[PDB]
């Protein structure tokens, strides 16, 4: 696990899993309207299965206030991922809470993010981006299955 | 020691903000102006700070004149003046100070102001940080007979930072928001030939 | 006294007294100094190659394949933030173009991305700055190096003594030949991260 | 007493280091300049300390303009301005002084700026101790219509020396290194015309 | 008051506040007063004839021979540093012109330089400042003297008693000839060094 | 024993013998070239070994920053010994630390200089200087030994 | 210069006269003085 700034906020909502080819650029979910006054945390939990003969990197990071240079459920997709399509370079999106999804390895990654916003309380607003980068390029031999599914999981943490 | 990378003296040294010619002008208070202040602020997400302004005036080839000048603050919620003999120039709630060109720069602080606890460089729904708005004119019913031309150094005083963010590296397009050239993207790094040297 | 009615830059009445500004709240995360930033690892572009300008996102991991034979370089790079090169890409490296002079130590971390099944060995050597690159792999060996093997663990640590502002150079060289069974990719990346230790410090400002 | 000869006392009294005519101008800092003060520093190895400069304007002929100027001063480690007009004069990291000419002269100081511990001046090997560069300019987009020339006068404080050293008596051939005339050696003392008187 | 916007340059803002400069070390040797340099002694010119500026290596002692008769006089010089002549070679004499007015006691000492199998003896006389050089070794003899022997003593060493800012004049005589015997060279040559006691003081400040 | 400064610093390396003539002017070493990241300090040790007919006096002493107007094991040779082949007159050199090689009296001479530098920690930088000038010139009658050799030894002392 | 930074002693006759030099080790390819 790891904690966002070091901050506890004070169901399982499970998305649709999108699919990892091996040309893709990489996906992006906004929040709180992916589950659609306003005061909650959020408990983001990203697994990718893939076989032992495959291999990868992916990197999984929240960013506050991502703005673009409302998707929904489904969510999106980049059309420039080298410059996260917003200008700022994806090689220091490591400052931002982060994890990486190396196949060879682990393949869960939990983020818990609180509240962060200037006011005490808040459905226009999107607080924070989520986004999911192949850094790596999956390859495979010939045969092997050649879409590699991801399922991310939602769970509110101290609403009100 | 570590105190000089401390987030304090990183935001100093009060540096030219915007030159105004007046061959009644206003200029709205914006530090995303020049791009070498706009990158380093886009750092971090919310700050909080106040700013404090200095004015140094002279007529176009430097020589000074003695002209007596207004300059005049405007409130985020206020209506701004829109001519030389309005009643804007006459209403008390806003302040204004009074100088003659021969004399010392005019000196004058602002304090943290907005609805909010700080100030947001990115805003990701729709409609919010207005700072003010400064106007400039010289004082009497006739014409002046003598061109002046003003630069404004702004400071920045008890300085708080949140959230940081990376960097930017493309080049900027538009004030308000991020767009860049989509078509033409400027990798980070030089490039070599071959990767052995 | 002499020195009166001049502006100063690097030195007020309030214009609202009356006002009172809205009281602060808890935002979650606060940086105090900045050298907080330059303490976690980013992506280093080590394959800064001239053919990678046109599609940017190859330049962020190098290559290790079965056709390179044994006890052959890799990669090699040198160890200064401030110059231009490799270092530009890493938010150290831009933080450290608004300052003039720095010093401390370093450390690099390298991670394997590499199918499961797949072993070898890969040694890595960093000479002192003076001297010269190693011409092979026995003399770099006799110098400071980790050997590093993709099999048992896939992260490594290289921390560099001290640096200072002729400039110390790393390089990746090819203890055993790449290996891997019927049925798996026979090609795998390596992505380099850098980060600063805790005695880094920079002293004058400058602006880019 | 002895106060008198003290370190502190023998490198006082702030005396003229240079003059600049404009009829934009670079003066980098220089304290081996005049031959006065050089051969009085030279006398020992390492020394440290901070400087104190001031600079009294004035027009030729002696009398004063009401003319608006800049001086701006630069790091060991920044680009030198190269025209009237670059991005040197604006940006902020440098900072710079406004003064008007009938004005009191502008003092300000400058804090022991090295990477090392103390100056050296005398190095044996090959490559270090720059302290700086002035820059002075009229403020204004024009040119402006009078000619100026100003002295710049310097002080010392807080000095420390180490490892004395025999004096100089031969005289200098250039700013940077000590070569001699080495064909026209000029002794130290009178001569007699016997060795009885 | 009166007094007001003038520029007394015997008598500030800084202009980075922020830089904290490098912190000191302990570099072995430091000069807190300039009394600690003119209290070592230095090498005087005695020998400040009009031929040696062409050679002036030989400027730095006075030969002694042995064709030289008995009771003869040998050398002799003022005793001010400030005026002009041989005490301009020396280090009192050259920072004693950077000031106005001066005090104290002085001390003079010689040194032998000849073969290790010459002997005799050589009478060194001061007469107090007011009065005339002696005419005669026995007149010499009368005032304040030293005989000294190099046959016994390598060095020896002549205060003066007091100086202030018509001055002392010292003088050297031949007490018995320079005997050597068969083998030895003919000349010998005497180094003399002059320095400064515990005493010396100086008032004003100068330009040179 | 002379200690430079009053300052401790906190094998027997001997050099090739200079000949002393009768109308020689001066040689000078540096250090630590001589003996060719460092600290350290030194122990120099000169004697100059002659018959009892013979007169003259060296003048042994060293000088931090020596600039000139990389000799090496070998040493060199000064030009204008008046001037120190720098500018500073020679009856001024006792200033530094040094010592009399009077041949009617003692014949050896040893210097402790500790380390002077800048900087707590330094190839291409010289420290210090160490002249040998004969200050009064060498005679002797004929037929006895027209050169008479000098020694110099160097130990490190405190070195890192 | 090669033989100094060996074993060595160093002889001045004009104060000792006699030295003596102590072979370590020899055994039954000979160390040469």
């Amino acid at each position: 696990i790891v904690i966002a700034y070091g901050e506890w906020p004070e169901r399982f909502f499970t998305l649709d899993t999108k699919s990892w080819a091996k040309d893709s650029k990489g996906w992006y979910w906004k929040f709180p309207d992916v589950l659609t006054l306003y005061r909650s945390g959020f408990c983001v939990h990203v697994q990718c299965n893939a076989s032992k003969f495959h291999q990868g990197a992916l990197l999984v990071a929240v960013l506050p206030e991502y703005v673009l240079g409302q998707p929904g459920q489904v969510g999106a997709v980049l059309t420039h991922p080298y410059v996260l399509d917003a200008g700022i370079p994806l090689s220091q999106l490591t400052v931002c809470p982060h994890q990486w999804i190396n196949l060879r390895t682990n393949n869960c990654a939990t983020i818990i993010v609180p509240y962060m916003n200037t006011v005490p309380f808040d459905l226009n607003h999107c607080n924070f981006g989520l986004l999911v980068i192949p850094v790596v390029p999956l390859d495979f031999n010939a045969g092997a299955t050649s879409e590699i599914p991801i399922t991310v999981t939602i769970a509110p943490m101290c609403a009100e | 020691s570590t105190q000089e990378t401390a987030i304090g003296n990183f935001f100093s040294r009060a540096g030219l903000v915007s030159i105004i010619t007046m061959p009644y002008v206003n200029w709205d208070i914006d530090l995303m102006g020049y791009a070498q202040l706009r990158r380093k602020c886009e750092l971090f997400t919310y700050m909080r700070f106040d700013a404090e302004f200095t004015f140094v005036v002279a007529k176009p080839n430097g020589v000074l004149v003695p002209q007596l000048l207004q300059y005049m603050y405007v409130p985020p919620g206020a209506p701004k003046p829109t001519s030389r003999d309005s009643f804007a120039w006459q209403t008390a709630t806003n302040p204004s100070v009074f100088v003659k060109m021969t004399d010392p720069p005019a000196q004058v602080s602002v304090p943290f102001m907005s609805p909010a606890s700080a100030y947001q460089w990115f805003y990701d729904g729709y409609p919010n940080n207005m700072m003010g708005t400064f106007s400039i004119r010289t004082v009497g019913t006739e014409k002046s007979p003598h061109s002046i031309t003003l630069r404004v150094y702004m400071r920045i005083k008890h300085v708080r930072a949140w959230i940081p963010r990376p960097l930017r590296n493309q080049p900027y397009l538009f004030k308000t928001n991020p767009n860049y050239k989509g078509n033409d993207i400027k990798c980070t790094s030089t490039s070599r030939d071959k990767i052995t040297t | 006294k002499p020195g009166t009615n001049q502006f100063l830059t690097t030195d007020s009445a309030p214009i609202l007294p009356g006002f009172h500004p809205t009281p602060p709240i808890h935002i979650p995360g606060e940086v105090h100094n900045l050298l907080e930033i330059c303490r976690v690892e980013t992506i280093l572009e080590v394959n800064n190659l001239k053919t990678n300008e046109t599609t940017p996102m190859q330049r962020l991991c190098f290559p290790v394949s079965v056709q390179s034979k044994t006890g052959e370089l890799c990669a090699a790079f040198r160890a200064d933030p401030g110059r231009d090169g490799p270092w530009q890409s890493t938010i150290l490296g831009q933080l450290c173009r608004y300052y003039t002079q720095w010093s401390g130590s370093l450390e690099v971390t390298f991670m394997f991305a590499g199918s499961f099944m797949a072993t070898g060995k890969m040694l890595i050597a960093y000479t002192p700055p003076g001297g010269n690159v190693p011409a092979d792999r026995i003399t770099a060996m006799l110098g400071t190096h980790v050997i590093w093997d993709f099999g048992l663990q896939s992260s490594v640590t290289l921390v560099v003594p001290w640096i200072s502002n002729t400039t110390g150079i790393i390089t990746i060289w090819y203890q055993t030949n790449y290996v891997v069974p019927i049925g798996a990719p026979t090609t795998a990346y390596i992505v380099a991260l850098a980060a600063a230790q805790d005695n880094f410090t920079m002293k004058l400002c400058k602006d880019t």
